[PDB]
Parts: structure tokens; C-alpha cells; sequence
């Protein structure tokens, strides 16, 4: 879906 | 001017010194390996990982942290200082207050529809705009969390060489993700940045590294109302590999530092994808690799298309190479636009400065799609 990225975590 | 390292880092001391100073902390966080992974990509830009030992309730495991930079030591220190930042963020009962003395309005944090608004765990912070203590929810401070108020995330965590350095970095990150949130909502992202007039030699070196590797880079201006540069660097690989459609987003008072950070983050995104160690990287490998390239370029149209171009000379530059003065400027801009609180919590755990910054009303939609305020739409209208 999204562009590749880096910099954060988010819990599900 | 306490910023001694201006060209790439914008830090009070050298990356070499930072690495020397954090050796004890790196053992305290149970570091297992630190490695360069440049070789996975074709762009020749330094990207590091640090792997550390973790226990997730029952079983032993590994947490990984990536690092980015214009040179080797910067990328290595980046990985190390992320790992230390993230280790420092874990729940600490000694900081928890059950009765809030001066509670924040929890609504101002921008809550998901499913939010449990009954906060039982609070943490004391300092609002450095208004110079007063304030209590914020534990869910907004630690990482990971119970996730009662909202899903735990790492936005506004930062480490640094001193307290002010960590605060500035975490503040810039809050500004970054707010601006990225607005860009994600926007139907178009009209403004391209032409980096030709960069005074910084390292921007040219990086742009040239992408060209020779056959990676097309577009720079987009995401700068919000505060005149604090936010830049997206978007990679488009001539190989047409869908996984190499990546974004890096940099934010700084100096526009050339923002651009440097965007350019190195692109390489970091690409390399962590190719590494395939993280859950998100593995899943993107499995599912997104089957998504046709032209569909992705079509989905993310706004990132590649542009209505106009500006030069770096057209971009605001309010950097003063001094932390206290830089923080002063930002405080003024936040207050100016109704962001009347800038809160930090000290999270120093292993002898290294680490903080959470909380700026109520700043958007996090780019991270958590469940959190978006009514005011974002008007902001998008105004800027885009
Ligand atoms: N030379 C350095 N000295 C002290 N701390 C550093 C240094 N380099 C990076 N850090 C810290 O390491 C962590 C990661 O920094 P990095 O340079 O990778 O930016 P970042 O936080 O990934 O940027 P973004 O907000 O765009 O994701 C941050 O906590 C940052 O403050
Ligand atoms: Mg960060
Ligand atoms: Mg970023």
C-alpha cells in the first residue's frame, strides 16, 4: 500500500 | 553558539565523542551487534543497525534500530542513539502519579474514537512555553504502553548529548510528523525543491550518489505555518522495483539540514526494507512486491507530480546554532499559532539525556490513522 518509510513504531 | 558541529549533525559535540561517551550505556541496554548495511543498496550512503536483547513477556528476542548519516560515524551514532532513546522510553512506575495535580485536557492530544478517557496513570512534565509543571497521561509518555488512551507510539521521543539537544530534536520530530500528517491529508503536494543552490557540499555529494545509482529523487516542500523546514525526499528507482518507492522526511530550522536528513532517511528506508528484519519490512516484502509498480506510482501521484519549483534560497532559515535560542524561536512560533504548550518529560535511564516531547494539538495522523482533529482540514486548505 504505502511508500517505504522509517522513523517510528506504533503498537497495533 | 553551543552548536559546534554545524555541517551535518547540528550537535554540541562530535559523533566520535558521542560514541565514546555512550559505551557504558550501550552495554547497559544489552547491545549485541552494530553493523553497516550500505552493501544491500546501490547508493553508497551509510546505514547502520544496532541489535539489542529484549524480553517480550516470556521469550527472549531482539529489537533492531537503524541509523542514518552522511558518513559512517554519524549513521552508527544515529542507530546507537535511537536504541538508547527507545530503551529509555519503557514504562517506569517510579514516575507514575495516580492522582493528577495539574492534568492536561486529554482531548487536546487528539484522541481516537475508541479512546478510554479514564486515565489512571499520569506523569509529570514541564511546559517550557508557560514555565510550569503539568501532568500528562502515561500512555502519551512511555513506549510501549497499555494502549488504553491511544495506541503507543514513538513520536517525540529523542536522545541527545544534553537535555536541550534532546528537547530540540523531539520538538522538530513533532513538527515534522504534524506537517507530514497535513501532506498525507492534502490532495496535492505542489512545491518541488531544486537543491542546486545548496551551500552545503554534502547535499551535492548525496544527490550525485543517487544519480549514479539510477535513483531519481524528488524533494517536496512540506513546511507548515511555523516556517520550520520540513522536506520529503521521494525515491523512484529506474529498475521499477516497487519496494524502492520510498520516502524520507527531514525537519530542521536550517533548510539544508532538513534536506540532508530527508536524503539520508530515504537511504535508511530503502536499506531497512532490503534488510527485511523488521515485521513491517517483511510484510511489505510479501505483499507490496506483488502490487504493480504503475499502480503504486498512480496511488502516490501527489508525491511525484509538481506545480512549481523553489530554491533552497526561497526557504526559511531561522537556525542560530544555539540550542536555547533555537528553542526560543520555536516556542514563539508555536504560541503564535495557538500551540500554547510545549511539554517535556525527562526519561534519562542509562546516563544519557532522553525525553518525550508533547505538543498538544499537533497532528499524528501520518503515524496513526485513527487520530485526526477537526482543525487539520482548514490547515491543509491554508498551506496546500
Ligand atoms: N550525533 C548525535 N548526537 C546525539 N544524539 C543523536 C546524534 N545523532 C542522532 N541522535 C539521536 O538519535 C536518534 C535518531 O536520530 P536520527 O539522526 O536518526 O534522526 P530521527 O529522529 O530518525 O529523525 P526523524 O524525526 O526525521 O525520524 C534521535 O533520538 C537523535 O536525537
Ligand atoms: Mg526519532
Ligand atoms: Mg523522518
Amino acid at each position: 500500500g504505502r511508500l517505504g518509510f522509517y522513523g517510528y513504531d506504533l503498537q497495533d | 553558539m553551543d552548536i559546534k558541529y554545524k555541517l551535518a549533525s547540528y550537535r554540541i559535540c562530535s559523533p566520535e565523542e558521542t560514541f565514546e561517551k555512550i559505551q557504558e550505556a550501550l552495554k547497559k541496554i544489552e547491545t549485541v551487534e552494530i553493523k553497516n548495511i550500505q552493501h544491500l543498496d546501490k547508493v553508497n550512503i551509510p546505514v547502520y543497525y544496532l541489535k539489542r536483547r529484549v524480553v517480550v513477556d516470556g521469550k527472549e528476542g531482539i529489537a533492531i534500530h537503524y541509523g542514518k548519516g552522511a558518513n559512517d560515524i554519524q549513521a552508527k551514532v544515529s542507530a546507537c542513539m535511537e536504541a538508547i532513546e527507545r530503551f529509555s522510553a519503557s514504562y517506569d512506575k517510579n514516575k507514575v502519579k495516580e492522582k493528577p495535580d495539574n492534568p492536561i485536557n486529554v482531548e487536546d492530544l487528539i484522541l481516537p474514537q475508541y479512546a478510554d478517557k479514564n486515565v489512571k496513570e499520569w506523569v509529570e512534565g514541564i511546559d517550557i512555553i508557560n514555565n510550569e509543571t503539568i501532568d500528562v497521561p502515561a500512555d502519551a509518555v512511555f513506549y510501549p504502553t497499555s494502549g488504553k488512551l491511544f495506541r503507543g507510539n514513538t513520536n517525540g521521543l529523542a536522545s541527545g548529548n544534553n537535555l536541550d539537544e534532546a528537547i530540540l530534536h523531539a520538538t522538530l520530530e513533532i513538527i515534522e510528523r504534524d506537517a507530514w500528517s497535513l501532506a498525507d491529508l492534502a490532495r496535492k503536494i505542489p512545491t518541488k525543491i531544486n537543491p542546486e543552490d545548496a551551500k552545503n557540499p554534502l547535499i551535492h555529494e548525496l544527490i550525485e550518489k543517487y544519480e549514479k545509482a539510477g535513483v531519481k529523487i524528488i524533494l517536496k516542500d512540506l513546511t507548515s505555518e511555523f516556517e520550520i523546514p520540513v522536506v520529503a525526499a521521494i525515491s523512484d528507482d529506474l529498475s521499477k522495483n516497487p519496494l524502492m518507492l520510498c520516502v524520507g522526511v527531514g525537519c530542521h530550522l536550517h533548510p539544508e539540514i532538513a534536506i540532508l536528513r530527508a536524503l539520508t532517511e530515504v537511504a535508511q528506508s530503502r536499506a531497512s526494507q532490503l534488510h527485511g528484519f523488521r515485521r513491517d519490512a517483511k510484510l511489505r516484502e510479501e505483499f507490496t512486491s506483488k502490487i504493480p509498480y504503475e499502480r503504486l506510482k498512480r496511488i502516490h501521484r501527489k508525491w511525484f507530480e509538481f506545480e512549481g519549483e523553489i530554491n533552497i534560497a526561497d526557504m526559511p532559515n531561522n537556525a542560530r546554532y544555539d540550542l536555547k535560542k533555537d528553542l526560543k524561536f520555536i516556542k514563539d512560533k508555536l504560541s503564535e499559532f495557538g500551540f500554547d504548550k510545549l511539554i517535556y518529560v525527562d526519561l534519562n535511564k542509562v546516563g544519557v539525556d532522553a525525553v518525550r516531547v508533547i505538543i498538544p494539538k499537533m497532528e499524528v495522523y501520518t503515524i496513526d490513522r485513527d487520530r485526526l482533529s477537526r482543525r487539520a482540514f482548514e490547515r491543509v486548505k491554508k498551506l496546500y
